[PDB]
């Protein structure tokens, strides 16, 4: 599975 | 320090919220309000303020204590790419990887990046070659957000992109079947995704311009209907059929299509449905006979304790398709 966070 | 997050999408056709809590996760609170028109635009936040008060009024609703959340960007906003990287240091591989997508990213790299691995890095070794899932947006796209996350007094902790955030209910599930190719749709209102996994481990995603909304265009073209009135006739009824028709073949080709380029580049056995555009009588049918896969819906709530005293499991299941997405994110809220 992906865990993605494209938070700064 | 380590807090349960609430989960939270900002839906094109609905704002919903789910709280979720406790050791073996437990649904605690959802609540779900329609969104106001002109608010997003393009999955931007064009209103930001305005926003900021529809998510208040969802926290009232729910009547959660809780102030921190992970949330999702529009599937418009964000460009999802697998890209080949050798096997770097991480600090390294993240300069490898903006280098790489560069090339890929219609606007100045302005834009915020994240990638994972579809690979364990562990498995391989330095300089061998590994796919990594890439997401990129507009740093516009991701301030827009963050500042109707202020407006609502919450503070974000992950924000996190729908195909996949979708997947987390299902995950359990899928890991069952290590090795089965299963296909996940979540037909939304602004867009339809499309994941194609082994297990637990996407292989692709595709997302698609063609969605809810579309039906109820065409209804509403067809009888010079309001949308909200257009979107309430598209749910009761689902002659509407001949209104319609040309989406559903549309979609069946653009679905098709999508198909036979991961066939192409890279097939599904079983598969998922989600997301309200789901729900137009009989799709599923229609997509399984035409697609050649058996697509099913699925009950995202089967991931969480759900007490029977204050919910209807009858209730949960009719509104699992819309709420799939914030029931991931609220279970990356409360990770690990
Ligand atoms: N029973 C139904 N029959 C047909 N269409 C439906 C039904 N219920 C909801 N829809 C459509 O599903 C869509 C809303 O589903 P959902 O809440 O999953 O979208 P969303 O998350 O707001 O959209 P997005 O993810 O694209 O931003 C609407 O387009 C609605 O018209
Ligand atoms: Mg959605």
């Amino acid at each position: 599975m992906i865990r993605l966070n494209l938070l700064p | 320090p380590r807090v349960e997050a609430l989960g939270l999408e900002i839906g094109a056709s609905a704002l919903k919220l789910v709280e979720v809590s406790g050791n073996p996760p437990a649904l605690k609170a959802l609540a779900s309000r329609p969104t106001p028109p002109g608010l997003l635009m393009e999955g931007m936040v064009a209103e930001p303020a305005a926003l900021a008060q529809e998510i208040k009024e969802l926290l009232l609703e729910a009547r959660t204590r809780k102030r921190y959340v992970v949330t999702a960007l529009s599937n418009l906003a964000v460009i999802l790419r697998p890209i080949q990287v050798p096997k770097m240091p991480l600090k390294e591989m993240e300069e490898a990887v903006r280098w790489e997508a560069e090339r890929y990213i219609p606007f100045p790299i302005e834009v915020v990046l994240d990638f994972a691995p579809l690979t364990p890095l562990s498995e391989v070794q330095e300089g061998e070659q590994v796919q990594v899932m890439v997401a990129a947006a507009r740093q516009e796209a991701v301030a827009g957000v963050l500042e109707a996350l202020r407006g609502a007094g919450l503070v974000p902790v992950v924000l996190d992109v729908k195909p996949f955030a979708g997947l987390y209910p299902l995950e359990a599930r899928l890991a069952e079947e290590p090795d089965r190719v299963f296909l996940v749709l979540d037909i939304g209102a602004e867009s339809t995704s499309l994941v194609l996994l082994r297990g637990d481990k996407p292989l692709a995603v595709r997302v698609l311009t063609l969605s809810g909304k579309d039906f109820t265009e065409a209804i509403a073209r067809s009888f010079n209907l309001d949308l909200l009135a257009a979107e309430e006739v598209k749910r009761t009824y689902g002659r509407i059929y001949d209104a319609i028709r040309p989406v559903l073949v549309e979609l069946t080709q653009e679905l098709r299509r999508s198909l036979e380029f991961f066939r192409i580049q890279l097939s599904p056995e079983v598969g998922y449905l989600l997301g309200g555009g789901s729900k137009l009588r009989g799709l599923a049918s229609l997509l399984t006979d035409t697609l050649g896969v058996n697509l099913e819906p699925v009950n995202p709530w089967e991931a969480v304790a759900v007490d029977p005293k204050r919910f209807e499991s009858e209730q949960l299941q009719e509104i699992g398709p819309e709420f799939a997405v914030a029931l991931g994110l609220a279970l990356r809220g409360v990770e690990p």
